[PDB]
């Protein structure tokens, strides 16, 4: 049951590596760059509102979460 | 005013700046205490409210209008655009001090803040009440 998941893991990176190259800008992985976008906004979130920081404040912080899915699961 | 010549500008434009000035502080603090800097900041949020609220106000758009009031975060009228200053009640928006900018005595919020932060803390304490 063990044998499949690194020829899915082999493919996987063949997709990013070929998707590394059919794309020549590659960020951060693992969620590093929602965070500043977070506070990014958190800037908004103080920088933009009549009221939208309340948009600002709960937007960004869903960023955060698909990184925070990895460190919970 | 007479027995204290210390008091801070505004009552309610500190909050805006409170939390972002704990935002701020939050940041750096990192692990999961820079969120108990945040929720700490959270806490705050009501004082333009229930303001509001009893003054039949929108909170948000003015403690949101507040919280964008600022470049570094200050209570002061000479940057009401790029600092806090003061505030309202009927209409709840912040004012200078001379305006209708609100003060408040430096002394009675930090009583205020220090009790609700170990109240709370101690309702935080338990997890049981038991009786036979």
């Amino acid at each position: 049951q063990f044998m499949e998941e690194t020829e899915r893991s082999l493919h996987d990176a063949i997709m990013i590596v070929r998707r590394a190259i059919k794309n020549d800008s590659v960020v951060a992985g693992g969620g590093a760059i929602e965070m500043e976008l977070s506070k990014y906004l958190r800037d908004y979130s103080r920088t933009i509102p009549g009221k939208q920081q309340l948009l600002i404040g709960a937007y960004a912080k869903a960023l955060e979460i698909i990184p925070r899915q990895l460190c919970d699961n | 005013v007479l027995e204290s010549k210390s008091v801070v500008p505004g009552g309610g434009a500190v909050e805006a700046a409170l939390s972002i000035y704990l935002e701020n502080y939050a940041t750096s603090m990192g692990s999961r205490e820079q969120l108990a800097i945040a929720e700490f900041a959270r806490s705050l949020l009501v004082i333009p409210n229930t303001l509001a609220v009893n003054a039949a106000q929108d909170s948000t758009d003015l403690v949101a209008k507040l919280r964008a009031f600022h470049n570094e975060a200050q209570v002061n009228p000479e940057r009401k655009n790029l600092k806090w200053i003061g505030l309202d009640l009927s209409n709840g928006k912040p004012r200078d001090n001379k305006q209708a900018g609100v003060f408040e005595p430096t002394i009675v919020k930090v009583k205020s803040l220090k009790f609700a932060t170990e109240a709370a803390i101690t309702i935080l304490r338990i997890d049981d009440l038991i009786k036979l």
